[PDB]
């Protein structure tokens, strides 16, 4: 899914780092 | 290690490219507000005086918009709504008939 | 700042991820501009102009972020 | 300082249904008549903008800690 309309699986390849 | 993540990217670089997504940007806008326009009509929220002056307006502006981003890369207006997912049928069928529902 | 304690990893996935939550909002904003409507609250000539000059926006964060996602790699 | 994960994640949860209450309520005093338009706009718009980053983080965080 590439769409920011079709939900929060757009974001499914962007990595996230904790701090 | 992978350079092109730590610049942020822009939407065009010259004139020119400006130039054309003004113009896109102003035919989904239009587009999309057509789409709001028929939907008011549906839910009965708006007069059939001032949904046909309002529609028959955006038709008009309509017409010029796409116009406007016609060209080489954009033949039509289902392309153009294929290229940025703009799902608008009732947009569509407005232009389709070139007139307002009424 | 409880928003700071996960965040993306490079500056072109914090910019994906304003793209993202910047539409979303829009559309938010657009659909209860549309229920205002029905309701009565405001009239159909300012309801026009706020959906039109939202939707202008809203084009320009989705064609931006078919730039960055393809300039990251991910789907398209 | 040192807060466990489903610790940092409570707390993010409760974060964003904060936010999301916020801006329900913002909606329906609006559609209420209750709130004026274009103060509804610029405010709601930036508020559910951070909504959506909280989902967001918060579907990486609960993918972190492996549901």
């Amino acid at each position: 899914n590439a769409s920011s309309l079709y939900g929060i699986s757009a974001m499914d390849g962007v990595p996230f780092t904790l701090h | 290690n992978k350079p092109e993540l730590y610049e942020e990217v822009k939407l065009y670089k010259n004139a020119r490219e400006r130039e054309k997504y003004d113009n896109m940007a102003e035919l989904f806008a239009v587009v999309k507000t057509m789409q709001a326009l028929e939907k008011a009509y549906i839910k009965d929220c708006v007069s059939p005086s001032e949904y046909t002056a309002a529609c028959s307006r955006l038709l008009v502006q309509y017409k010029a918009a796409f116009r406007q981003v016609q060209g080489s890369e954009i033949s039509s207006i289902d392309e153009f709504c294929r290229k940025f997912r703009l799902d608008c049928p009732l947009a569509m069928e407005r232009i389709k008939e070139d007139r307002p529902i009424t | 700042d409880i928003d700071e304690v996960i965040i993306p990893t490079a500056p072109l996935y914090k910019q994906i991820l304003n793209l993202y939550a910047e539409e979303n909002a829009i559309e938010d904003t657009i659909f209860y501009l549309g229920e205002a409507l029905r309701r009565g609250v405001i009239d159909l000539d300012v309801f026009l102009k706020h959906v039109r000059l939202l939707s202008r926006k809203q084009f320009q964060l989705r064609a931006l972020m078919q730039k960055a996602r393809k300039t990251a790699g991910l789907s398209d | 300082s040192s807060a466990s994960l489903e610790t940092l994640l409570a707390l993010l949860q409760a974060e964003g249904a904060k936010i999301e209450e916020d801006t329900e309520n913002m909606a329906e005093k609006f559609l209420d008549g209750e709130l004026p338009l274009d103060s509804f706009i610029d405010v709601y718009q930036s508020k559910r903008k951070l909504a959506h980053m909280r989902r967001v983080k918060i579907e990486k965080l609960q993918e972190m800690v492996l549901k």
